[PDB]
RNA sequence: AGCACAGUCUUAACGAUGGAUGUCUUGGUUCCUACAGCGAUGAAGGCCGCAGCAAAAUGCGAUACGCAAUGAAAAUUGCAGUGACUGAAUCAUCAGAAUGCUGAAUGUAAACUACACCAAUUCCCUGGGAAUAGUGGUACUCCUACAGAAA
RNA sequence: UUGUGUUGAAGCGAAAUACGUGAGUUUUCGUGGAACAUCUCCCUAGUGCAGAUCUUGGUGGAAGUAGCAACUAUUCAAAUGAGAACUUUGAAGACUGAAGUGGAGAAGGGUUUCUUGUCAACUGUGAUUGAACAAGAGUUAGCCGCUCCUAAGGGAUAGCU
RNA sequence: ACGGACCAAGGAGUCUAGCAAAUGUGCAAGUGUAUAUGAUUCUUUAAACAUUUUACGCAUAAUUAAUG
RNA sequence: UAAAGCUAAAUAUAUGUAGGAGACCGAUAGCAAACAAGUACCGUGAGGGAAAGAUGAAAUAGUACUCAGGAAUGAGCAAU
RNA sequence: GAUGUUAGGAGGGCAAAUCCGCCGAAUUUAAGCAUAUAAUUAAGCGGAAGAAAAGAAAAUAACUAUGAUUCCUUUAGUAACGGCGAGUGAACAAGGACCAGCUCAAACGGUUAAUCCUUCGUUUGGUGCAAACCUUUCGACGGAAUUGUCGUU
């Protein structure tokens, strides 16, 4: 066989099993299964596993820039009231 | 370049305007960027800047105007009320978690932890 | 030292040395006033402004006066009216003072430098 | 191949505009270049 | 103008190669103290953007390396330009404003910028006068109240 | 504890009428360019290397050696250029031989397309060439597709577990 | 017989628990202030100091399956 | 005095953020990461996962000028 | 009982060190191994908070008795368990830290649900430059509720 287990079926290698993930971004949707290997994607839920403990510190809570958690940090210690601005001059 | 204690004073249509005509000079920049041109490519930025504060001089005028028609009147739009964390929003109202069924009342009201100076 | 608010610490001063504001940059780039300002105003140092007119004490120029040029808060460097210096090129560039190495006589004074001296008073 | 979904097309701009080299000027004041044949955007 | 055989091996001097040693150190680590949740008011995460000359990271969100406001407060600078003589250039602060597309993602979908249906919607001026196919809304479960039909 | 340092510290290199049985210590000269000891006592430890088919990084002899032999085959002149067997043009001679290194597409790739530049590396010989590098540019649909239908099938609604 | 081409750096009896023996030290029919408190204790101080104006451990007694 | 319910304190904290310390590590160490590090890169994928710090006081002293070179470079009576 | 894009609201996802539920191994130890051990651990699934959980006795004692929970010192490597092997192993008391108690149900009140909530309001205040907040008692119109709200203990 040409096309053996080796380099000729390399060959034939063509066609993804994953393509992109909305979501995750990350190459691991399988098309055929529908189904996101890292985030589990039409599950609502993020399919994180304690053990693996790389793969949770690669993908938390910190890692991304926080739009909206990161403004609202430092509000506790000011304490200021909602729709409250400083004196003018 | 026009700061912000200029144009609160403004009206909203003239506002609007102003707002357009800078938006149309950023267009002609914009357009001499594109053509073979650096003359007043660095002008843009300025412009840039001068309508957001327009914007921004013209959003807040329109919030304070939403914030007087939905004066009280119990509900109010989302954005108007107390944005403020979830859990915080769900949480009994002080006054609430403080309120008594009467008969700890009344002994609270007759039996205070007094105050009482051991000698 | 004895407030432990405030750290020690070697690294944190350093990083917080090199890594500071703009407005942090400012305040530590002073400069000892003359034994003449001294009396007038009972400051010790301020923060250099561009037209005072300072007297290098360390460095290679331990005695040159000058208006003061540029100050540039990134590197730490005053640069002083005469205190010129060829480039490889020839470009005649000015050697830069850390504040620490000058003197400053002649007091450039606007309401905010009045406003500060009535606060040190 | 010549018929790609607009995302992916995207996706390829974002990555073409990612391998251009730094500015020169900026120099005054890069090790992520990816040649296409010899390491793939693996989408 | 001459004279060393060459190679192999050795030693010393002077170099190459390499990055050891030493010296540093905006990093780590540990312990201590302190607080402690984010999200249908759309979170974290992900995409896509955004600079005059701009790739990454950093910051930000069609007001896009920032707007307002406050406190500093004369610069910023690679060039271009913008500013001072203080709501302005730059910092910090950040409470106001704003916050693209997504994502629990929630109108149906999804390798779609595919597709419905209901409101047309929005702005300006003191009831008219202008715009734009644009903007909202519609998930499932549940609770209280209401509704008019069912037994 | 009591000291040495820009009249040059640690380190490193080479040594020395040096000391020690020895681990070592000590000093000289050179480089080096900022720290360094403490043997006065004892405290502490991630404390001493020739091996582990040790780990990591580097460098050898092998060795200018094996080798750079599938796809029949090149040659002449000229141009460009610092420089041309493999850049360009012409002239020969050839091959592919419509089951083609020919035209079109799919998957996959992702700008490799294109012009103008151009040679640090790469293009296992050369190279002025290039799928390299840099600057710009380039993809136009009512009819070609997707978009709609259903298929093997998939994910869900009701429940039920 | 095996491992070792060369060189540099890294590289292997450690730390805790509890027991014992040895030896040092204190006190000695006692000993150890354990948690915790207290102080005119607060860079070091997470140490040091103190012990209220019959705690507990181990030892001081053994032996028995046991009431003892 | 079971088969109903609530409740502060002393307690814990290897997560996050912010402080502060050290008989700790000092770039093959210390976090994987002192640096555009969960980055590059590999794997269809779950995942795997590096290397890489130091000129000088000052590049606002980063190599002008001349000669030889096609140029790189080299040399200098030239230069920081 | 369905039904509603009815009016108003709630849940969903992220994060987890501590925390609460389930679910649940095996390597390992026993010089083999099978009960044991590892371990009511890891992984899995779910759920909270600045802490959680526990908590006001159907408790311990057998004393001259103590008196919610939690935590520390201890009890104690003890009682006990165990191919009585390997190994596992608490509790009370004692000394502290800290200390806080309570309300439903049931009993009682019918010369009357006194309760409770939604919507619409009304008018004294307080801080704020505004934005918002803060409280003040007063009715209506709805409902809910006698298959039980409120007071009394
Ligand atoms: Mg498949
Ligand atoms: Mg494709
Ligand atoms: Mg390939
Ligand atoms: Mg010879
Ligand atoms: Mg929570
Ligand atoms: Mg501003
Ligand atoms: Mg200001
Ligand atoms: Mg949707
Ligand atoms: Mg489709
Ligand atoms: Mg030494
Ligand atoms: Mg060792
Ligand atoms: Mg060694
Ligand atoms: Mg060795
Ligand atoms: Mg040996
Ligand atoms: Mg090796
Ligand atoms: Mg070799
Ligand atoms: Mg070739
Ligand atoms: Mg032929
Ligand atoms: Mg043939
Ligand atoms: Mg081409
Ligand atoms: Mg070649
Ligand atoms: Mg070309
Ligand atoms: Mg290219
Ligand atoms: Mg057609
Ligand atoms: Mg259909
Ligand atoms: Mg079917
Ligand atoms: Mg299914
Ligand atoms: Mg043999
Ligand atoms: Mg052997
Ligand atoms: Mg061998
Ligand atoms: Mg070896
Ligand atoms: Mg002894
Ligand atoms: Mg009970
Ligand atoms: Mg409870
Ligand atoms: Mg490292
Ligand atoms: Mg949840
Ligand atoms: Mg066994
Ligand atoms: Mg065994
Ligand atoms: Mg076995
Ligand atoms: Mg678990
Ligand atoms: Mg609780
Ligand atoms: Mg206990
Ligand atoms: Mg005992
Ligand atoms: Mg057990
Ligand atoms: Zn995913």
């Amino acid at each position: 066989g040409k096309a053996g287990k080796g380099t000729g079926s390399f060959g034939k290698r063509n066609g993804k099993t994953h393509f992109l993930c909305l979501r995750c971004g990350k190459r691991s949707y399988h098309l055929q299964k529908k189904k996101c290997a890292s985030c589990g994607y039409p599950s609502a839920k993020k399919r994180r596993f304690n053990w693996s403990v790389k793969a949770k510190r690669r993908n938390t809570t910190g890692t991304g820039r926080c739009r909206y958690i990161k403004t609202l940090r430092r509000k506790l210690k000011n304490k200021f009231t909602e729709g409250s601005t400083p004196k003018p001059k | 370049n026009v700061k912000a204690y200029e144009l609160r004073t403004l009206k909203k249509k003239e506002l609007l305007d102003k707002l357009d005509e800078l938006k149309k000079e950023l267009s002609g920049l914009r357009i001499s960027k594109a053509l073979g041109n650096s003359a007043k490519n660095s002008k843009i930025h300025g412009v840039r800047k001068n309508v957001a504060r327009v914007l921004t001089v013209y959003n807040q005028k329109r919030k304070m105007e939403l914030r007087q028609l939905y004066k009280n009147k119990k509900f109010k739009p989302y954005n108007l009320r107390k944005k403020l964390t979830k859990n915080k929003r769900l949480q009994l109202s002080p006054k609430q978690k403080a309120a008594m069924t009467l008969r700890q009342k009344k002994k609270v009201q007759n039996f205070p932890q007094r105050k009482y100076l051991v000698v | 030292k004895f407030n432990k608010q405030k750290s020690s610490s070697r690294r944190k001063m350093r990083k917080a040395h090199f890594t500071a504001p703009a407005g942090l940059r400012r305040k530590i780039m002073s400069s000892k006033l003359s034994k003449e300002l001294r009396l007038k105003y009972k400051t010790r140092s301020l923060p250099v402004r561009k037209d005072d007119e300072v007297l290098i004490c360390r460095g290679h120029n331990h005695g040159r006066e000058g208006k003061v040029v540029k100050i540039n808060r990134k590197r730490y460097k005053i640069y002083v009216e005469r205190v010129t210096r060829e480039k490889v090129n020839g470009e005649s560039t000015f050697i830069g003072i850390h504040p620490s190495n000058v003197v400053l006589t002649k007091l450039k004074v606007d309401k905010n430098r009045k406003k500060i001296l009535d606060r040190k008073a | 191949g010549s018929i790609k979904r607009f995302r992916l097309k995207q996706r390829l701009g974002k990555c073409r505009r990612q391998n251009r080299p730094v500015p020169h000027w900026y120099r005054l004041k890069n090790t992520k270049r990816r040649h296409w044949r010899r390491t793939k955007l693996g989408l």
